[PDB]
RNA sequence: ACAAUGCAAGGUUUGUAUUGGAAUGGUGGGAAUUUAAAACCUUCCCAGAGUAACAAUUGGAGGGCAAGUCUGGUGCCAGCAGCCGCGGUAAUUCCAGCUCCAAUAGCGUAUAUUAAAAUUGUUGCAGUUAAAACGCUCGUAGUUGAAUUUCAAAGAAUCAUUCUUUUUAAAAUCCGGAUUUGUUACUUUGAGUA
RNA sequence: AAGUUAAGGGAGUGAAGACGAUCAGAUACCGUCGUAAUCUUAACCAUAAACUAUGCCGACUAGGUGUUGGAUGAA
């Protein structure tokens, strides 16, 4: 684990066969449409994937549709400006900051806030290095709260 | 200016000056081949040693490397000339197998002693 | 030129002062069950004996021959 | 010189049931009696005799309620000068007795050491075959094989041991306290021992086994 | 974390040899590692090995002949010129008569002797005895 | 892990640590600090000439019992006062209370030698005659 | 140096005290030459060793470390001793004499330096307790960074191996044939260096 | 932890201090009393045998007895 002393290995691990299984009836177009609908309804990539797995009969959008789900969202144009994980981190940070504002003496929270900030800065940096974030994007503790939306 | 007439040490000293066995060996050598000091022995060791070093270096290179064939061959020839090897033992692995006796044999005094001329080594000298 | 002995299991090859290491000798059968004259041989190094894998190694060796039949 | 042999191997060796000490080494047998070793290396019959030396007689004190109580550890290296080296230790009250004990110990130890070659094989092996390294206590020594004309580059003690072993040409190292002579000696011995137990491309061959003295002559031992 | 897969694999192999295993599961296969293994096989030290393809970094399992004394990586893959080789080999491997010092060389990976024969030295991966 | 970095491009760290650490080596520090020239009577030299100021005794280290015969001398070079032990069975009297003595080290760089407490110097010539020669006596006699 | 006897030891020969003829530099003087002129070098001719006075020293002999528990003197004094130590009336250590040992026309002492030093550690140190893991985490530079992209295949020589030849895709170029295809590190050949 | 600064708080404990003993002496150990501190609030401090005296990430190697927290199966 990047920050704790946590060393767990709980993980999804996908099956050997990566051409979709026989029982999968859904044609790709339908699944794409479903994905789009889910996106519209406010769900994030991971969440969307989960929904697809559970509510509909489909293991992996990658086996049914050549593309992964983020890619298809992008194609359809409903991709977030601000990437999933990063966004989540930002939200968490914001929450922490609110708590701090409320409740000044919380040392552990402060420590954890610092850690989350650091992680954001890593993630943020990575995104900048690609082209998902713009280069003009620092993350600010003052702004942050407004950013998430 | 200084002269350009360069000069060189012919003999290295021991290292460990009162090792018994070595000393005894040296003394034996002196006895046998009528030598004046340990210095003579040291000088001959040095002479031998350079050659040995060269041989070692050559062996580190492979056969039909130009250097090995040329320089090694030359060395071998020199050894032959000196009366260190002769007919049977001319292969560059053999020039390592030289010892001090081999070299001392070819000293003039020793030769003289061998080929009649004088009753002794000392006498020959 | 004494060529030392190769542990038949692990091939480690075993020196003079090993002791420990053993040359176990297995006697053959001839149809009836009676002791045939011949003897099939395994040297076992000390290390394996110390470990306790020795028995396993022996079993494997037997399997490789025909002497016993289960492997593990 | 006659002695009533106790052990089976010894008994066998009493008569000409064994060719060489090589055979006994091969089947990793525990030599108990020094008499066996003596029999294998006599001045008559045999070629190279066992030249010995008291490399160190260190005095060693126990400190009882009434003063000191000195014993003398003797170390001895014993050596064929060709293949077989041995290294014995004995702590005893008198010096001579200790020395005597140590020679016996050395004989018991006596190990075959593989001499090999540097570079390529010409007449008769001379150096160690490969870099072998023993440790005992702090002192760890790494004999490295050398070319022919080199002597044993190494400490006096190491030189002494190596001549006995029958290595002519080597390169010593020595990490650790070499002033502690006994340990150094032990390390050297260990290194020497390692020479057979190394497993070179030479020895990939799986040559079928020889029969041990105990099965080949079991019938002859039933008489006694 | 991982850094040099190959090094780890070699360490594992060495450990297996020490124990006296027979089989051994080298856990992330790598082209380089495979090449190394092949080389080893060629010079007799290793038996068969069944590079098992997952759908990821593969696993190898490798069949051992009880024959390796040590095998190793020498990290910092030092560039090594053809003249510089000899000293390096002296430093490393136990005898001039045997052991192998494996270089990655612009003519694929090969041992020091091979390199010498060719003419090109290169970067030095590892070795065995 | 080793402790040290063994990267291919690591050289800067490797050099730099060594450069800093060298200074922990006592001998190296002695060689390369500038206080050598400052804080040393001979000022980086084999010997020095000093006129004598006082013939003096120095009591030895506790186990041994002697009064070692020293000479407190003033270096002409440096204006430094130093005790220099004088060898010989009776070689204090071979020198005068004001004699141009030539004094060497004792054998241990600065570090003091043997029974003597803090006398780091060995007078080895008086009025240009060799102390050793005088001691032998068959060789020479002190000119004055 | 050599040979005689005398003496010695060894399984007749080596070794070592009397003699005594051979050898020869050195040293002295002439030349020949050398050299700008001399001087040396070498060269020849006269001179010319037996205590071959034509005289070997230097530093050591407790250990480290080769060599004395030899003789007198000193008596925790003087002194020696790089270090450990020696000296308090047997000092194997001082001061001597004798004998021995080492290196020897050299041999000591000092200061510096290299090796010894894997005691600065790239190779190559150590960090529970010996000196040494920052109180802890984050963190920039720094160093380090999973796997993945043409794998392979066949023929001839040699003593399972070595060295060689041939083809297995795509694009541009040339009259179905034939021939170019990321950058740098790295490496190989060169070139050019007093 | 002590310590510092400022507000409260102030029971017990209790550096200081005071006696009582103890002892040749006792400015200590034992006892009685007893400020500072201990407590909170808001700052400083930035150190401890801050000790697993074991830097962190990684791979491998060997069994058993457990134990905290989940998951899987079966009784
Ligand atoms: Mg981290
Ligand atoms: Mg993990
Ligand atoms: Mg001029
Ligand atoms: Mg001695
Ligand atoms: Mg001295
Ligand atoms: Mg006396
Ligand atoms: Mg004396
Ligand atoms: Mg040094
Ligand atoms: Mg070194
Ligand atoms: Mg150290
Ligand atoms: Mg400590
Ligand atoms: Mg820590
Ligand atoms: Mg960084
Ligand atoms: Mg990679
Ligand atoms: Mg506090
Ligand atoms: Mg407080
Ligand atoms: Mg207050
Ligand atoms: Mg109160
Ligand atoms: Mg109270
Ligand atoms: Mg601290
Ligand atoms: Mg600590």
């Amino acid at each position: 684990r990047m920050y704790g002393k946590g060393k767990g290995i709980s993980s999804s691990t996908l099956p050997y066969k990566r051409k979709q299984p026989s029982w999968l009836k859904q044609k790709p177009s339908e699944i794409e449409d479903a994905i789009i609908k889910l996106a519209k309804k406010g769900q994030t990539p991971s969440q969307i994937g989960a929904t697809l797995r559970d509510n509909y009969g489909i293991p992996q959008v990658k086996s049914v549709t050549g593309n992964k789900i983020l890619r298809i969202l992008r194609a359809q144009g409903i991709a977030t400006t601000i990437p999933e994980d990063l966004y989540f981190l930002i939200k968490k940070a914001v929450s922490m900051r609110k708590h701090l504002e409320k409740n000044k003496k919380d040392k552990d929270c402060k420590f954890r806030l610092i850690l989350t900030e650091s992680k954001i800065h890593r993630i943020s940096r990575y995104y900048k290095r690609k082209k998902l974030l713009p280069s003009n994007w620092k993350y600010q503790s003052s702004t942050a709260s407004a950013l998430i939306a | 200016p200084k002269s350009y007439r360069n000069y060189s040490k012919t003999a290295r000293n021991p290292k460990r000056p009162f090792e018994k066995e070595r000393l005894d060996q040296e003394l034996k050598l002196i006895g046998e081949y009528g030598l004046k000091n340990k210095r003579e022995i040291w000088r001959v060791q040095y002479l031998l040693a350079k050659i040995r070093s060269a041989a070692r270096y050559l062996l580190t290179l492979d056969e039909k490397s130009s250097k090995r064939i040329f320089q090694g061959e030359a060395l071998l020839r020199r050894m032959v000339r000196q009366g260190l090897l002769g007919e049977n033992e001319e292969k560059l692995d053999y020039v390592l197998g030289l010892t001090l006796p081999k070299l001392l044999e070819r000293r003039l005094q020793t030769k003289v002693f061998k080929l009649g001329l004088a009753k002794s080594v000392h006498h020959a000298r | 030129i004494y060529i030392p002995r190769k542990c038949s299991a692990t091939s480690r090859l075993i020196p003079a002062k090993e002791h420990g290491a053993v040359q176990i000798n297995v006697g053959m059968v001839d149809a009836n069950g009676v002791y045939n004259g011949k003897t099939e041989t395994f040297a076992i190094s000390g290390h394996v004996r110390q470990n306790g894998e020795s028995d396993a190694c022996l079993n494997r060796l037997m399997y490789e021959k025909k002497l016993l039949s289960f492997q593990n | 010189k006659n002695w009533v042999p106790v052990t089976k191997l010894g008994r066998l060796v009493k008569e000409g049931k064994i060719v060489s000490i090589e055979e006994i080494y091969l089947h990793s047998l525990p030599i108990k009696e020094y008499q066996i070793i003596d029999y294998f290396f006599q001045p008559n019959e045999c070629s190279h005799p066992l030249k010995d030396d008291v490399v160190k007689i260190m005095p060693v004190q126990k400190q009882t309620r009434a003063g000191q109580r000195t014993r003398f550890k003797a170390f001895v290296a014993i050596g064929d000068g060709n293949g077989h080296c041995g290294l014995g230790v004995k702590c005893a009250k008198e010096v001579a007795t200790a020395i005597r004990g140590a020679i016996i110990s050395a004989k018991l130890s006596l190990i075959p050491v593989r001499r090999g070659y540097w570079g390529n094989k010409i007449g008769d092996p001379h150096t160690v075959p490969m870099k072998v390294s023993g440790k005992c206590g702090s002192v760890r020594i790494r004999l490295v094989p050398a070319p022919r004309g080199t002597q044993i580059v190494g400490a006096p003690t190491t030189k002494k041991m190596l001549n006995f072993a029958g290595i002519k040409d080597c390169f010593s190292s020595s990490c650790g306290k070499t002033k502690t002579k006994g340990n150094f000696l032990r390390a050297i011995f260990n290194a020497l021992s390692k020479t057979y137990g190394y497993l070179t491309p030479d020895l990939w061959k799986v040559t079928n086994f020889d029969k041990s003295p105990y099965e080949e002559w079991s019938d002859f031992l039933e008489t006694y | 974390v991982r850094m040099s897969v190959l090094a780890d694999c070699l360490k594992t192999i060495n450990n297996a040899e020490k124990r006296g295993r027979r089989q051994v599961l080298i856990r992330p296969s790598s082209k380089v590692v495979i090449k190394f293994l092949q080389y080893m096989q060629k010079k007799g030290y290793i038996g068969s090995f069944e590079i098992v393809d997952d759908h990821r970094s593969g696993k190898i399992v490798v069949n051992l002949l009880g024959r390796i004394n040590k095998c190793a990586v020498i990290s910092p893959r030092y560039d090594v010129k053809l003249d510089e080789i000899e000293k390096i080999i002296t430093s490393i491997l136990p005898s001039r008569l045997f052991g192998h010092l494996i270089l990655t060389t612009p003519y694929g990976i090969m041992d020091h002797e091979e390199a010498r024969r060719k003419h090109t030295g290169g970067k030095v991966l590892g070795f065995f005895f | 892990g080793s402790g040290k970095p063994s990267g291919l491009r690591a050289a800067r760290k490797l050099r730099i640590r060594r450069r800093t650490q060298r200074w922990a080596d006592k001998s190296y520090k002695k060689s390369h600090l500038g206080t050598r020239w400052k804080s040393n009577p001979f000022r980086g030299s084999s010997h020095a000439k000093g006129i004598v100021v006082e013939k003096v005794a120095i009591e030895a280290k506790q186990p041994n019992s002697a009064y070692r015969k020293c000479v407190r001398v003033q270096l002409i070079k440096n204006g430094k006062k130093i005790t220099a032990f004088v060898p010989g069975d009776g070689c204090l009297n071979f020198i005068d209370e004001n004699d141009e003595v030539l004094v060497s080290g004792f054998g241990r760089s600065g570090h003091s030698v043997g029974d003597l407490p803090g006398v780091k110097f060995k007078v080895v010539k008086v009025a240009r005659v060799s102390l050793l020669a005088l001691f032998k006596e068959k060789k020479e006699k002190p000119r004055s």
